[PDB]
């Protein structure tokens, strides 16, 4: 099965990826 | 699942499952630098004791 | 019920409940923290 893992946007916990235009899935985000 | 830095409370925890905290923290102080102050009017002084 | 300084680890979390930790701590480091009256002289030798 697939788990939602929620998670809040925080510094320095969880970065906007400054190339996430084409990225898709679990790859936008990047964090703590 | 949530995988977020939530503190753990005693509201939070009646209502949800906490586990061991992965990273200690406390409240602490924020101030500048240490910028070098400006030497003062008498300080050809200073060397010696006064 | 256990009251006492124990360290929650791998091993004993997986056989004893623990609850929340009470403090913190960490391997920490510590050291040991009068001119002479003629101590003018000793940037020379005698």
């Amino acid at each position: 099965k697939t788990v939602v893992v929620t998670t809040i946007l925080e510094s320095p916990y969880v970065m906007m990826k400054k190339n996430h235009e084409m990225l898709e899935g679990n790859e936008r985000y990047e964090g703590y | 699942i949530a995988i977020a830095p939530l503190t753990i409370t005693l509201v939070r925890e009646e209502v949800i499952d906490f586990s061991k905290p992965f990273m200690s923290l406390g409240i602490s102080i924020m101030i500048k630098k240490p910028q070098k102050s400006k030497p003062g009017v008498f300080s050809f002084l200073d060397p010696l004791a006064y």
